[PDB]
DNA sequence: CAAGTACTTACGCCTGGTCATT
RNA sequence: AAAGACCAGGC
């Protein structure tokens, strides 16, 4: 182990990947929520191109 | 370091001394209020119930101040502090404090701001001295500031999330200074251009144009309702311009009552034909132009921006010069109130019916645009066969660009003229353009006839791609559609290429707006800091901080610029 | 046609975009290959033989409405507007108010506005189907009248119907979250969530602590007003010093949800959400989908509002003067299409470049429903009952409420806190601070020739101060006022001393110069 | 937050008066009636009823400010007929007209229903 | 979010006409005919049912705080 | 300079009027005697304006000519602009 | 407050002579210590010299009656071992 | 015209074309405290300290900095009490 | 003082200074179970 | 901590070199409106300083057709330098050119 | 110098609409009657809500406001229910308010629609317009909503929940003969429902000696007061306001003179 | 006495959130 | 809680 890389929401490595709407709502995530933001210290961070 | 503290903005000399944050100042969103006089500011009860003004408890008003103290800080018309002579302050907010409510002469009571208190209203981009004007507080419900619409122009305000600052002078001396120096009525005429700053603007101007025709006849009840709103009315109902068959008044007849005193004025309405003055009907005016106000009665003419606006010789300017600041303030407020309450009856709108022309005018506009396109195609062909001689002073390419711009601008001008000439006399676009309230001829031309050439950097839409403006065009297409002519009008909707070209043009305008501000502000600061201390000494010589003579007489003649006005020499021109 | 046929059966056929691309139909073109590509805007008009312009097209565009981005695709009929108005709408749409995410109940986020009754536009763009704007609308359709009713809509302001706002128009909830964290910083220095008693904590405030429970946290449902304590907390001083969290000034909300957990470090962590129903008042900001923005000038009741022969009193009256100069015509055509769509029963199409939705077509469809073809309606004055001699343009337009509310912008200052260094009023509305009297303001006042007001603003209103200056040397002198022993070290002077009233900012300037070896002597002779 | 309570347009609080009569000194027998907590509903109908009276030379009403709740009615009558008399007669006439209209409408509803 | 009772512009109850609107649309009718069959003659009332988004169904999919 | 040879404007400038009104208003608020009779006015600014119109203000404006000399003009001598 | 309230008619700039700095300084021997406090209390000769000003927001300084509002802050001095340019 | 005239004079009065910039507003024979408010601050103050330059506090920025009544309008004159006119007339208190 | 767990929703009586731990759920987020005191909502 | 700090504070680089580091990248996802969330997730930022007075880098180039919204750009001194993607725009992820 | 004599004829009278024409009356009086329809007609509406449990996705103020707009049949007891401001008792009493109780907990898997049928009152006359049902909230399994409310008597000036009417359609001079609205192009405006002119002609000829009369109405109830009750109570309230104003004016004249 | 370099300045106000250091 | 930086935004 050498570190912890922040994982973008709804990326192939997020726990929200491939989940149906019912599963996400069971996880209290909005199925319409696009993803694409990291979570750092609780806040949601978006990396601008 | 020690140097960075003492530096420019956010430093010490400029961030804490030449400018500093102040007490007894509030701010909230401004919102229109045509009922308030020109010299009034609508202040919420929270701002008033927080901001305090200290009044010395004289024996004349020991009773009133004692009642205010008894109210406390909870009740709005109350007080917060009693400043006894020795400087000690007793606070009314915490506990009733029944033994500390005693008042004698020399104490101060920090009463909440009440109606009539003079305040300085500020809009932060303070460019001229008409941007910080003294208003009189009027307390109104809800939590927004409220200022009269004729005061919109001097502040450069507009009620779209706008905010203003309210500074409350605290001593009697500063209150008297603002009252005798920077009240709104005293600053009607700026010395910048010897013209009024405030004019009848927006709805009231449009309704004044509609209200001052020969068309408008008013019945008895409408006259009574309108005359209720004149603050300067003597109580006499004028005899109608139409009697027996049915007593009917006229719009000009009622406007004569608003006009203060015995004011004389001669103006020309916007749509005044050029040949009327030379021809007959000079004093008869079939189109009801040539506003003539004699003895304070509006004899004839339609009132628009050219008479009730911020131009030299306007009826408001003549009112300020002849009558005074107080009567001119009454004039502004009365115009707005009576004309708005008539507009309740008449009404005003804007809609699709005003942006659609007759099918004949659409045909004429399309034919003009197609003729211009054929002309520009002919010019392109002529330049491609090398039949265009290079105009002196310009190269061949610039000559061709000038020819294309001339053809397209001529087309836009003619199409706009046709669209303007096709507007119904009831058109709302035309009503607002002739009124001058908000609009321009080019706006009608674009919403009806043609949007026109779109320019970036002053030339046509540049060849961003390789010799083509967009991928949809062939290379070296200098035709009007390719290089930026938006043939379609706003109502007809713009095709995608025209949409992107309009995006480029509007973006150019936005960039100019956002990038000129720094340079202009810096220039203003340099100008002020160059002549901040230059003043007129008591020997009428203009001198700087070191008593160096700049001008022997101020402006070489010794007279302030608020009172001067344009006149004709009447001897310079005519022959021997 | 086969590709569209398989895509119409996208379900239970496993045909997707990737199959379309892998079949050689669509191709990705980057910016510098777009130079060597001749593009047809639409097929039906450019591919076909005519007076030929280009006979070598290499690609064609799916629909030219994809040039516009996410926030600009909500604009109905954007091709008719002036482009700067489209930019203003693009900026304004992000500030619109609505359901920002369907699970706002679980997320404890600061500055969460949730609208009450969002409505999906009746004049929609097809692109909006992919932005999920229909599923999470930000705005509501208002029967907008373009009329100059009582002058309270002049400039950019609007007149909002008090009865509509009464029945739930544009009502919103403002969830604000407060986060507090117990921590152990010193050896015996410990923070703890517990309700402070009247006399156990040396530091206290005049707030009311009665709303806190045993845990120092208010239970939800408690109606917390301004300055009331939310999360009771204190630090054991080396008896205790309170560090509980008050509310912002003048909020008057109700607690929604209070959460306890452990943070990363394992300490107790609390998050409290307070909701405040923000009914649209006459300071609030409202914007159309065309850059037509404005504050609610006044809130007339339904009887005061003008009415049609039917009884449709406009919810919002906007100024006719807003339109003509800025040439926003998507607003007008959108009102027309809203009227035609609400009457007909479908949701109209406002796709930018459609060439099959003209103004005249919409006008004819509107005339087919018993209305004026141009959208006008004969309106009756609510005060007097009379017909308004000019027919008012009334139509259902999508208006969106903005985050800019006057109760989040109104500030008043009268002798509040001062900075530690400058001893001038603090910066900001939250710090009870004061408005700034910048350089341009003082230049304006000098132009007025107003010396006393300028002095009051830059001396008395802000930091006033008194110093003692030696007369022999302008360097400030030691001044023990109670003992009255005014002594100036450096010349042994004890009698020739004068009192100077200067702003504290100037005292700091002089002392800062003295720390740079400059001696700013203040000689009064 | 500076919202007036909704009951500030019809409810009279402690101290202020429903109606006040002030003589206008500029012109003879012309008075000014200030009605508190009242709006166009009464002012317009009073003005219209007054204008029916041949002895009224001027009759008008206004709301000084929409945010406020107050009506000012200026009444100028012919001599030998006071503005107070004009106001009270016009109110009585409105009362009589509304009574007649209510009786006629009750007749109409009785006739329409099962009639 | 939930169907606005009491249409804003006029005041007619459109809060009980949403489930009937959904059933009518689901069964046969066009949107205009369903609105007529609910007696929403005025277009302001039609803007309530027609343009509503029933987010409360999306909200109800989430588990409650307490069972 | 002396009382004679007053070379300045006989008219009272707007700044002079503003500051004389402010100072007199503060004096009146500080229980100073009022030179003119008052018709039941309790606003010190209003009393000050009444005195100014009546030309009964006990104030002499000292106008400093740029050379350093000063001219003392009584408020009663100057002609009010308003 | 016994001294007259006299306005400033002139500001004469100049460079603080070392003798003027040593005489005006309220610290004797110069500031010779880097520690701000040593036992939780202001240390004489430290950067937070109790004679140099008023601290702890309630107290009064040694030099006068501070109250944290009356005291303007009195100057200290450091005796450099070897002189140094002024930038 | 008077505003343009005053600008053009405040440039071309000291005998040379004086740019409205740090070189010309901070070059004149004004005071250190007036120059110190325009783009140089510490530099002007350091020069004044070196050469012993004296600020007579005649301008406006100088008196604003010290919180004194600047010699602007309502500041260019000093009021005095008139002893004879206090007796004359009626005096109630 | 009773806290409702954020996952299992089974109310747990957790004393002060005890770690925030949901019994039988193993979840570290808990909630607060709105107070029994009653406030008045004017239906305006 | 390096990844965490760079994503949190926004200064792209090492903590010790904050001043020399690029700032304004990794902003906080604004969640006022859904359209705002989408616009923030699809945003491009020209690194040029916002204080530049040259108009050219802010103008809408012809080559933005279909790649960047011609309209969406924040007003103020950041106009034309903060841009938003068109609906169909896709950014290439990379492919080894073997 | 006297009042006119209005004559009213009713064209349509249904359970939710009265369409009547009033003749020989002035325009101001017709407009005032129309305004009293919207503004000054009393009705019983829920204006005190105390919520014991609310697990609904819609928060407490949301459901309180939804309750308030629920029309309650105040056909009879509104005249015999005193205002809370004028009642003797503090808070609420059976003569100044009507108590409602709601208590619904969703235990079934299918959603539970909390509707106006679940508002349990105590006065049999005041029932929330259920002789479909107005939807208050929707609940899933385990969610609960219980509340106790008091409904007071008010009019539409105070809040729109007491406004008895949906659209009051007021129209006069349908065939434009007084020229009160100058149609720009007359031919393109739809004929009114009450138009009495031929198809070919656009507007009636101008009538300079005319004045407005024959005012057409369409008073549409909200299920609270039947339309006839709305109009009768509106005339009653307007007359009461004028009678009270006359009482005050007579008092003022006697006090001054 | 020219050619080279470096230095200083670049609208006003206002709102919120976030973070690292104390 | 404090001033420092950054960010977004309003006119
Ligand atoms: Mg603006
Ligand atoms: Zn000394
Ligand atoms: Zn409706
Ligand atoms: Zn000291
Ligand atoms: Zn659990
Ligand atoms: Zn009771």
């Amino acid at each position: 182990f050498i570190g912890k890389i922040p994982i973008m929401l709804r990326s192939t490595y997020c726990l929200l990947n491939g989940l149906t709407d019912r599963d996400l709502c069971e996880l209290n995530e909005c199925p319409l929520d696009p993803g694409g933001y990291f979570i750092i210290n609780g806040s949601e961070k978006v990396l601008i191109a | 370091s020690l140097k960075q503290r003492l530096k420019g903005k956010e430093g010490r000399v400029r961030g804490n001394l030449m400018g500093k944050r102040v007490d007894f100042s509030a701010r909230t969103v401004i919102t229109p209020d045509p009922n308030l006089s020109i010299d009034q500011v609508g202040v919420p009860r929270s701002i008033a119930a927080n901001m305090t003004f200290a009044e010395i408890v004289t024996p004349f008003n020991i009773d009133r101040l004692q009642e205010l103290v008894r109210r406390g800080n909870s009740q709005y018309p109350g007080a917060k502090y009693i400043i006894r002579d020795n400087g000690d302050r007793i606070d009314l907010r915490f506990h009733p404090k029944p033994s500390d409510l005693h008042l004698q002469t020399g104490y101060k009571v920090e009463r909440h701001m009440c109606d009539g208190d003079i305040v300085i209203f500020n809009r932060q981009p303070t460019l001229h001295k008409m941007s910080m004007m003294g208003h009189r507080v009027r307390i109104l419900p809800w939590s927004t500031f409220r200022l009269n619409l004729s005061v919109t122009t001097p502040y450069n305000a507009d009620f779209d999330g706008d905010e203003m600052n309210l500074h409350l002078p605290q001593s009697l001396e500063t209150r008297a200074e603002i009252q005798e120096l920077a009240m709104v009525p005293r600053m009607i005429v700026t010395p910048q251009s010897n013209r009024p700053v405030m004019g009848i603007v927006q709805d009231t101007l449009t309704a004044v144009r509609k209200f001052t025709k020969r068309d408008v006849f008013l019945e008895r009840g409408e006259v009574m309702n309108l005359l209720m709103f004149l603050s300067t009315w003597d109580g006499k109902v004028p005899q109608p311009a139409i009697l027996k068959p049915r007593p009917l008044w006229t719009g000009k007849q009622i406007f004569s009552l608003i006009i203060p005193g015995h004011i004389n004025c001669i103006r020309t309405h916007s749509t005044h034909p050029d040949d009327e003055d030379s021809g007959p009907y000079k004093h008869i005016s079939p189109g009801d132009t040539k506003v003539v106000v004699e003895n304070g009665e509006l004899i004839m003419g339609i009132l628009c921006k050219k008479s009730l606006g911020t131009s030299a010789g306007s009826l408001v300017h003549i009112s300020y010069l002849e009558m005074g600041h107080d009567i001119t303030r009454l004039f502004y407020s009365n115009i707005q109130t009576v004309i708005n309450n008539w507009l309740l009856i008449e009404g005003h709108t804007i809609g699709i019916g005003d942006s659609i022309a007759d099918s004949k005018t659409y045909q004429d506009i399309q034919n003009t645009i197609k003729k211009a396109k054929q002309d520009v195609i002919e010019v392109i062909e002529k330049a491609h066969n090398n039949e265009l001689e290079p105009t002196p002073g310009n190269t061949l390419r610039q000559t061709f660009e000038n020819q294309v711009n001339r053809i397209l601008n001529d087309a836009r001008d003619k199409t706009g003229s046709s669209a303007q000439k096709s507007l119904s006399e009831y058109n709302n676009f035309k009503s607002m353009v002739v009124s001058g309230a908000k609009g321009s001829k080019i706006n009608i031309s674009q919403v009806i006839a043609v949007v026109g050439q779109q320019n970036v950097e002053g030339k046509r839409i540049p060849f961003g791609f390789k010799h083509r403006t967009l991928p949809h065009f062939i290379k070296d297409d200098y035709g009007p559609e390719s290089r930026g002519f938006v043939e379609n009008s706003y109502l007809a909707g713009l095709t995608p290429t025209e949409f992107f070209f309009h995006a480029m043009g509007g973006r150019e305008g936005l960039i100019d707006t956002a990038v000129k501000t720094a340079e202009t502000g810096y220039i203003q600061r340099r100008l002020i800091k160059s002549m901040e201390s230059v003043m007129v000494k008591y020997d009428a010589t203009v001198r700087n901080s070191i008593n160096q003579v700049v001008q022997l007489r101020y402006g070489e003649d010794g007279l302030a610029g608020e009172s001067v006005e344009f006149q004709n020499l009447a001897t310079l021109k005519p022959s021997n | 046609k086969r590709h569209i046929d398989q895509l119409k059966e996208r379900e239970y056929n496993n045909y997707s975009w990737q199959d379309l691309v892998a079949s050689g139909v669509v191709e990705y073109i980057d910016t510098l290959e777009e130079e060597t590509v001749m593009l047809a805007m639409t097929p039906d008009d450019l591919q076909e033989k005519e007076v030929a312009y280009c006979s070598t097209y290499t690609h064609c565009e799916i629909h030219p409405s994809m040039i516009l981005g996410v926030c600009a695709s909500i604009i109905p009929f954007p091709d008719h507007n002036q482009s700067p108005r489209n930019t203003y709408q693009s900026a304004m749409g992000k500030q619109a108010m609505g359901v920002y995410i369907t699970n706002f109940h679980v997320r404890m986020d600061t500055l969460a506005h949730v609208l009450y009754y969002p409505q999906k536009p009746l004049v929609t763009t097809r692109s909006m189907e992919y932005l999920r704007f229909r599923e999470l609308p930000a705005g509501i359709n208002s029967i907008v009248a373009i009329a100059s009713y009582t002058g309270y809509n002049q400039e950019d302001s609007v007149i909002m119907n008090r009865s509509a706002v009464d029945r739930g128009f544009f009502r919103s909830v403002f969830y604000r979250s407060y986060k507090e964290q117990e921590s152990k910083k010193g050896f015996d220095q410990e923070e703890v969530f517990e309700k402070p008693t009247r006399e156990t904590c040396q530091g206290m405030r005049h707030a009311i602590y009665d709303k806190l429970d045993d845990d120092g946290l208010i239970a939800p449902g408690v109606r917390v007003s301004g300055d009331d304590v939310i999360i009771g907390k204190t630090v054991t001083l080396p008896t205790k010093r309170d560090c509980s969290t008050f509310l912002r000034t003048s909020e008057t909300g109700i607690v929604d949800q209070v959460m306890v957990t452990l943070n990363q470090e394992g300490y107790k962590f609390c998050k409290i959400r307070v909701r405040s129903v923000r009914i649209p008042q006459i300071g609030d900001k409202f914007a159309s989908r065309h850059g037509q923005k404005g504050t609610c000038g006044i809130q007339y009741r339904q009887e005061d509002m003008p009415f049609t022969c039917e009884g449709i009193t406009p919810d919002i009256i906007i100024n006719p003067h807003a339109i003509p100069s800025r040439m926003t015509i998507g607003h007008l055509i959108e009102c027309l299409q809203g009227k035609v769509s609400a009457n007909k029963g479908e949701i109209g199409d406002a796709t930018p470049f459609n060439d099959a939705v003209n103004v005249q077509k919409i006008s004819n469809l509107l005339s087919d429903y018993g209305y004026h073809l141009r959208g006008n309606e004969v309106l009756y004055n609510g005060f007097t009952g009379r017909k308004i001699t000019s027919q008012i343009f009334i139509g259902p337009t999508y208006y969106q409420r903005l985050k800019h509310m006057v109760d989040d912008k109104i500030h008043s200052r009268a002798r509040g806190p001062i900075q530690i260094l400058n001893r001038q009023p603090m910066e900001g509305r939250s710090r009870d601070g004061g408005l700034r009297f910048g350089e341009m303001e003082r230049d304006c006042q000098i132009a007025h020739g107003a010396a006393q007001f300028l002095r009051e603003r830059l001396f008395e209103a802000s930091d006033p101060y008194q110093v003692h200056v030696c007369n022999l040397c302008g360097i400030m002198a030691i001044a023990n006022t109670r003992t009255h022993t005014y002594e100036c070290r450096g010349c042994r002077n004890k009698t020739q001393i004068s009192l100077v009233r200067m702003p504290y900012a100037c005292k700091l300037l002089f002392q800062e110069l003295m720390s740079m070896s400059i001696a700013p002597r203040m000689m009064s002779v | 937050m500076n919202a007036p309570p909704a009951f500030e347009s019809f409810l009279l609080f402690e101290g202020e008066k429903k109606i006040t009569i002030n003589k206008d000194t500029k012109v003879p027998n012309a008075c000014l009636f200030t009605i508190n907590k009242e709006d166009h509903t009464l002012g317009n109908i009073i003005k219209s009823q007054l204008l029916k009276d041949p002895q009224v030379l001027f009759a008008g009403y206004k709301v000084p400010h929409p945010l406020e709740h107050k009506i000012i009615i200026r009444v100028q009558t012919t001599p030998d007929y006071s503005p107070q008399e004009a106001f009270t007669n016009a109110i009585t006439d409105l009362i009589s007209e509304l009574s007649l209209l209510e009786e006629r409408f009750r007749v109409a509803i009785k006739d329409k229903q099962e009639g | 979010m939930i169907i606005p009772v009491r249409c804003f512009t006029c005041g007619k109850i459109v809060g009980n006409k949403w489930e009937a609107y959904l059933g009518l649309l689901q069964a046969e009718y066009t949107e205009g005919d369903a609105l007529d069959a609910l007696g929403l003659k005025r277009y302001c009332c039609r803007r309530m049912l027609l343009a509503h988004v029933d987010l409360i169904e999306k909200l109800l999919n989430y588990a409650p705080l307490e069972k | 300079q002396a009382n004679q040879k007053r070379i300045t404007t006989p008219y009272m400038t707007k700044y002079e009027r503003a500051r004389v009104l402010g100072t007199r208003a503060l004096q009146i608020a500080m229980c100073a005697p009022v030179m003119v009779e008052l018709e039941g006015e309790t606003d010190p600014l209003l009393i000050a304006m009444k005195e100014l119109k009546a030309r009964k203000i006990p104030i002499i404006i000292r106008r400093y000519l740029p050379d350093g000399s000063y001219e003392d003009w009584g408020v009663d001598e100057l002609i009010i602009t308003d | 407050s016994a001294c007259p309230l006299r306005t400033i008619k002139r500001v004469q700039f100049g460079v603080l002579s070392p003798d003027e700095l040593k005489r005006m300084s309220v610290t004797e021997g110069g500031i010779k210590y880097p520690e701000t406090t040593e036992g939780g209390r202001p240390k004489l000769g430290g950067l937070m010299d109790p004679r140099q000003g008023v601290i702890e927001r309630t107290g009064r300084c040694q030099t006068c009656a501070g109250n944290m509002t009356e005291c303007p802050g009195h100057f200290g001095h450091i005796e450099l071992a070897k002189p140094v340019f002024h930038v | 015209y008077r505003h343009l005239a005053l600008l053009c004079d405040t440039m071309t009065c000291r005998g040379h074309l004086m740019a409205i910039t740090r070189h010309g507003v901070n070059r004149q024979d004004t005071g250190p405290l007036m120059k110190c408010s325009f783009e140089e601050t510490v530099d002007v103050l350091m020069e004044a300290a070196a050469h012993g330059e004296s600020d007579p506090m005649k301008g406006v920025s100088e008196n604003i900095m010290l919180g004194q009544l600047a010699p602007a309008g309502t500041g260019c004159f000093d009021l005095l009490l008139d002893a004879e006119k206090c007796k004359y007339g009626m005096e109630i208190p | 003082m009773i806290y409702i767990c954020g996952e299992c929703h089974t109310e747990n009586e957790i004393k002060s200074r005890d770690p925030i731990r949901c019994r039988e759920c193993g979840y570290r987020i808990m909630y607060k179970k709105r107070t029994k005191r009653l406030v008045v909502f004017d239906a305006r | 901590d390096g990844l965490k700090y760079s994503l949190a504070t926004g200064n792209w680089g090492d903590q010790k070199k904050a001043h020399q580091a690029r700032a304004g990248v990794s902003q906080v996802l604004n969640r006022l409106t859904f359209a705002s969330t989408l616009s923030h997730l699809r945003r491009l930022n020209s690194p040029i300083g916002r204080d530049g007075k040259l108009a050219k880098p802010r103008q809408l180039h012809n080559t933005l057709w279909g790649m960047v919204c011609p309209a969406e750009t924040p007003e103020g001194h950041a106009v034309g330098l903060v841009k938003n993607l068109a609906l169909m725009a896709y950014i290439s992820v990379g492919s080894q050119p073997s | 110098p006297y009042a006119n004599q209005p004559t009213v004829r009713i064209t349509e009278l249904t359970d939710e609409n009265v369409k009547f024409i009033i003749e020989n009356t002035d325009l101001a009086v017709a407009n005032s009657i129309r305004r009293v329809f919207i503004a000054e007609v009393p009705i019983i509406a829920i204006d005190w809500v105390q919520i014991d449990a609310n697990s609904s996705v819609l928060h407490d103020e949301f459901i309180a406001h939804r309750l308030g707009l629920i029309p309650l049949i105040s056909d009879d007891i509104v005249d015999k229910l005193q205002y809370s401001r004028d009642c003797t008792c503090e808070e609420f009493c059976p003569e100044c308010s009507v108590e409602f109780t709601l208590d619904v907990r969703c235990n079934e898997d299918q959603t539970r629609h909390v509707t106006s049928r679940d508002l349990i009152s105590n006065s049999p006359r005041v029932i929330p317009v259920t002789s479909d049902d107005i939807l208050i909230v929707k609940l899933r399994k385990g969610q609960e909503l219980r509340l106790r409310a008091y409904a007071k008597k008010g009019f539409g000036k105070e809040h729109a929940k007491w406004n008895p009417t949906a659209g009051v359609a007021f129209e006069y001079d349908p065939d434009n003969a007084l020229r009160h609205t100058v149609y720009p192009k007359p031919e393109e405006w739809p004929k009114s429902e009450y138009s009495e002119l031929d198809e070919d002609e656009s507007q009636a000829p101008y009538d300079p000696n005319g004045k407005p009369e024959r005012f057409y109405y369409n008073v549409e109830s909200c299920g609270s007061l039947r339309p006839e009750t709305i109009v009768l109570s509106a005339l009653s309230g307007l007359k009461k306001k004028l009678s009270d104003l006359q009482t005050q004016l007579s008092h003022e004249i006697q006090s001054d003179v």
